[PDB]
RNA sequence: GUGAAGAGGGAAACAACCCAGACCGCCAGCUAAGGUCCCAAAGUCAUGGUUAAGUGGGAAACGAUGUGGGAAGGCCCAGACAGCCAGGAUGUUGGCUUAGAAGCAGCCAUCAUUUAAAGAAAGCGUAAUAGCUCACUGGUCGAGUCGGCCUGCGCGGAAGA
RNA sequence: CGAUGUCGGCUCAUCACAUCCUGGGGCUGAAGUAGGUCCCAAGGGUAUGGCUGUUCGCCAUUUAAAGUGGUACGCGAGCUGGGUUUAGAACGUCGUGAGACAGUUCGGUCCCUAUCUGCCGUGGGCGCUGGAGAACUGAGGGGGGCUGCUCCUAGUACGAGA
RNA sequence: UGCUGAAAGCAUCUAAGCACGAAACUUGCCCCGAGAUGAGUUCUCCCUGACCCUUUAAGGGUCCUGAAGGAACGUUGAAGA
């Protein structure tokens, strides 16, 4: 099937009364309402586009409120498409709601996750640092030897080194849906899923079942 | 079986067959003589 | 978190006072130990007459750690003092016959039981 | 070349039907088609089949070898019928059928279920035996290969599946 | 002999290898080595064979019903070779060392009969036996056959950052 | 030789396959469990300490396994400086002596602000044929790919029994 | 490892044909990705004026209008040198 898009807002735990506490994710999956339809017609592919949310009426600029306003739909922030596996239908304007997770048992997140900036290679790639004491010489959490000598010449390329880390779109699989609560519009998941709170968070099923 | 540089006729009732450019030998009554690439 | 060169307090009474741990077994590469798990210690202290003497080679379970043990609710238990039952080494049996000191239901598994019955306090 | 030099004298109501290379033969037991080869020439003179080389291609002899002999099997097929016979030597070992699965009973930790073609059928009158009847001796062959391929004859006690008089020599155990 | 002290064209590039020794000019022609499908000038030229390996375009001893040619041989419609049905026998279990080596652990003999013909024996297995067979022997079958030799090209041997 | 800093350790690696483990098979003097030998296979993995400057090795205790090699015996404009290889000093030995020793022993300055290639990130300009805001298909590229133990089948198959 | 099968009347996994077969290969999982100059696709929005000059050309110039949208500025961010 699809996904939803969701906010994420903090993680708490739920007490099951047979003393196991689960460490849950709150997801706020708002009604996120199809605003394009692709299909192999105008596009060779078949998948649906949602929003969420709604942005400032003068936030909206004219080609996003044209594109909206086109088909039924009040401005949300951000579209997003899913890819429709092969015998689905949302008609334009639907509004998809959250229990197309009650009916599932496991979900994979997506998200943005928190920006390290840029960090060292000790942080980003977990090189090992070199000896502390014992004589060393303005070298302690420097990356070492980057290549061989001159047969080689030149660093490979995807050789680890210090870089941006984090603020970067990943993906945690198969987590534990735990409770599908429609009338607060919250989905709960077991485990931490990518990004800070208030980041979105696109919400399938999990494939790897 | 036995790879070699050699394929040879040990037993009586083993024959010499060509299969995808190599030369084998097969017996029909003991399986050690199987072998392989000469 | 017992790991290799970690000195043990002996919970049992097969004459050791103070061992000390030399491999975490199970596993390439592993670091600690926690009260499920078995180590391999030597023995530094013992008592005079008792059964075990100083500078044996044999194997251990922990019963006790600083560290402690976190059970399912999220709620730890955190002794004083790293404590450990010494097992024989291919027996995989105490060789003690009472044991001091509290031990935690997460050792409860049938060897463990056999050294979880001699136990004051699960 | 003495297997090409040799008719297939084909009896009581043929349908030999050739389209370009392309023979399809009907009987009372089946129909079967056979895609031929550019080196043979098929004759229906005087009502039974001939093979004969081409000209140009080398190995025009050993071609026609091979389909003077795979329409001999095809039409004996289609009107007799093959008639392939293995049997479960072992204990416990037994081949319940249902529909079109054999259900073998090889003893691992779970049962076995075979899928059959489509011309082929399994009788079995024994626990420990299989009797497949079929049209084509290559779909016949495969299917005896793939369940005997199930578990092969150990050369200790014997146990496993088994053409049905096929020798299986027994070394001592050490 | 060339380089040193020598350019030019070829060998992809490559002083010393092959062709050839630059006085200057030319928007002329014929050639040498080397080449002529495209990069890249010129034969997708002509005739007759080989190769199936990407050989050509790295490598030996040795192996092989790969294949093309040449010369002779063994047997063969008084019927060969390969298949398929029968036989494989007696004095006799061959003389012993050995519990039996009932033809196949070892020394002597390896000779004589029935007959269309059968070795007193060649592989295997059993306390010895048994048995499958192999030589060989008749029917069927209907024609080629199975070996060596010299040769051209191939095949495996042929695993490195 | 108008200078190409060398053994070992650390940090970071990368390739080959002549494979240590895992994966798939043939033969066994392969009953089973376990082995042996050989073929295919490079995806991933491939100890921690004691001693020694050591690599290596011996040992201890593990592990599924603790592979063999190339990369200036990879790696000092990345670190160390124990060995080795300056000047001090001493021992044994050789020399009358100055001194010498692939003989030990103690101590003994490791410089450099990165222009170009390379690599990790990150932008500015222009292009994409009027301009702009978004959402995508996806050529291609990269990451990941390890494995033990216990239970069930079943204490069955096999085996005299273990 | 086989199935049928001649060349080689048999046999034969191969020559015609067919089915199996590994953590290796291509995908399936995750990420970047149209500067993919072969620069792709879809949806939406925006501008609907007059005249001069000369070698009348994808020309140069004058006046008026500046659209969507962007940038700058400020308050700033679990974004960031």
């Amino acid at each position: 099937m699809i996904g939803l898009v969701g906010k994420k807002v903090g993680m708490t735990r739920i007490f099951t009364e047979d003393g196991v506490s689960i460490p849950v994710t709150v997801i706020e999956v708002e009604a996120n309402r199809v605003t394009q339809v692709k299909d192999l017609a105008n596009d060779g592919y078949r998948a649906i586009q949602v929003t969420t949310g709604a942005k400032k009426a003068n936030r909206v600029t004219k080609p996003e409120a044209g594109h909206f306003a086109k088909a039924g739909v009040e401005a949300g922030r951000g579209l997003w498409e899913f890819r429709l596996a092969e015998g689905e239908e949302f008609t334009v304007g639907q509004s998809i709601s959250v229990e197309l997770f009650a009916d599932v048992k496991k979900v994979d997140v997506t998200g943005t996750s928190k920006g390290k900036g840029f960090a060292g290679t000790v942080k980003r790639w977990n090189f090992r640092t070199q000896d502390a004491t014992h004589g060393n010489s303005l070298s302690h959490r420097v990356p070492g030897s980057i290549g061989q000598n001159q047969t080689p010449g030149k660093v490979f390329k995807g050789k680890k080194m210090a870089g941006q880390m984090g603020n970067e779109r990943v993906t945690v699989q198969s987590l534990d849906v735990v409770r599908v609560d429609a009338e607060r519009n919250l989905l709960l998941v077991k485990g931490a899923v990518p990004g800070a709170t208030g980041s979105d968070l696109i919400v399938k099923p999990a494939v790897k079942a | 079986m036995k790879v070699r540089a050699s394929v040879k006729k040990l037993c009586r009732n083993c024959k010499i067959v060509k299969r995808d450019g190599v030369i084998r030998v097969i017996c029909s009554a003991e399986p050690k003589h199987k072998q392989r690439q000469g | 978190m017992i790991q290799e060169q970690t000195m043990l307090n002996v919970a049992d009474n097969s004459g050791a006072r103070r061992v000390m741990c030399i491999k975490v077994l199970g596993g390439s590469h592993r670091r600690y130990a926690g009260v499920g798990d078995i180590i391999k210690i030597t023995i530094k202290e013992a008592i005079p007459r008792g059964k075990v003497k100083k500078g044996d080679v044999l194997k251990a379970v922990v019963v006790r750690t600083k560290k402690g043990v976190r059970r399912p609710d999220g709620s730890v238990i955190r002794f004083d003092g790293n404590a450990c039952v010494l097992l024989n080494n291919n027996s995989e049996q105490p060789i003690g016959t009472r044991i001091f000191g509290p031990v935690t239901r997460e050792l409860r598994s049938e060897k463990f039981m056999k050294i979880i019955s001699l136990a004051p306090e699960v | 070349s003495r297997v090409a030099k040799a008719p297939v004298v084909v009896p009581a109501g043929v349908d030999v039907k050739i389209n370009g290379q392309v023979i399809t033969i009907k009987g009372k037991n089946g129909e079967l088609t056979r895609t031929l080869n550019d080196a043979v020439e098929v004759k229906h003179a005087d009502n039974t089949l001939t093979f004969g080389p081409r000209d140009g291609y080398a190995d025009g002899w050993a071609q026609a070898g091979t389909a003077r002999a795979l329409l001999n099997s095809m039409v004996i097929g289609v009107t007799e019928g093959f008639t392939k016979k293995l049997q479960l030597v072992g204990v416990g070992y037994r081949a319940a059928v249902k529909g079109n699965v054999i259900n073998l009973s090889l003893g691992f930790s779970h049962p076995v279920d075979h899928q059959l073609p489509a011309g082929i059928t399994a009788e079995c009158p024994t626990q420990t035996e299989i009797v497949l009847k079929g049209a084509d001796k290559q779909v016949i062959g495969q299917v005896a290969a793939d369940l005997r391929a199930y578990r092969r004859p150990e050369p200790y006690k014997g146990k496993g599946v088994r053409y049905a008089d096929e020798v299986v020599r027994t070394k001592e155990a050490k």
